[PDB]
């Protein structure tokens, strides 16, 4: 099978996404509060879907991606999941809990 | 054999998702899996083994969870309510 | 295993005149085959992944 390792208050944190292979722009995003569920917002990174406020932006190509976050709020807590889908199927990694 | 049902009454079912979420004492929160009805798509989660899978009856609008293999995590108590409109 | 020619199948046949055909000597990974969720049904009686 494929086997896929990540490593490692207000300070700077910075996450990042890994794929078994280049997947260009095909990336996901979720949002999570404290009671809820993970929903999809952003499909193709291209479709804004209806209700979703256009704070959230991503930039960036190849096979490195990073996550800014302009302004921290106590609301904006939240544990982003990264997802990748190919013509063959759909891989997911660990994944990091806060 | 334990079943746990949680059926919604006086609106849609078809119209408004539905989303299970599983919580065992002394753990944060570890989403399974959720279905679009139009399609069929079942999304997994991160730390997915295959343990369980959703199915939904249109015809009855009644959903069913079963297990291939009980074990110690699966006793827990799950949130089940009305999610957001479309 | 040809299951290539078997999806991209241009005619089926009807209902009351369901294949059957025997699958042997060859060796597919059915491990990522039901990983995927492309199949809206996937359903096993008497057998465990």
């Amino acid at each position: 099978d494929i086997v896929m390792t990540q490593s490692p208050v207000g300070d700077r944190v910075t996450i990042t996404c890994q794929a078994s292979q280049d997947i260009s722009n095909y990336l996901n995003w979720y949002q999570q509060k404290s009671g809820k569920a993970p929903k999809l917002l952003i499909y193709d990174a291209s479709n804004l879907e209806t209700g979703v406020p256009s704070r959230f932006s991503g930039s960036g190509s190849g096979t490195d991606f990073t996550f800014t976050i302009s302004s921290l709020q106590p609301e904006d807590i939240a544990t982003y999941y990264c997802q990748q889908y190919d013509s063959l199927g759909f891989t997911f990694g660990p994944g990091t809990k806060v | 054999s334990l079943r746990i049902s949680c059926k919604g009454s006086g609106y849609s079912f078809t119209n408004y998702w539905i989303s299970w979420v599983r919580q065992m004492p002394g753990k944060g929160l570890e989403w399974m899996g959720r279905i679009d009805p139009s399609d069929s798509y079942i999304n997994y989660s991160p730390s997915f083994q295959g343990h369980a899978t959703i199915s939904a009856d249109k015809s009855i609008s009644t959903a069913y969870l079963q297990w291939g293999s009980l074990k110690a995590s699966d006793t827990a108590m799950y949130y089940c309510a009305r999610g957001r409109n479309y | 295993c040809p299951f290539g020619e078997v999806f991209n199948a241009t005619r089926f046949a009807s209902v009351y005149a369901w294949n059957r055909k025997r699958i042997s000597n060859c060796v597919a990974d059915y491990s990522v085959l039901y990983n995927s969720a492309s199949f809206s049904t996937f359903k096993c009686y008497g057998v465990s992944p």
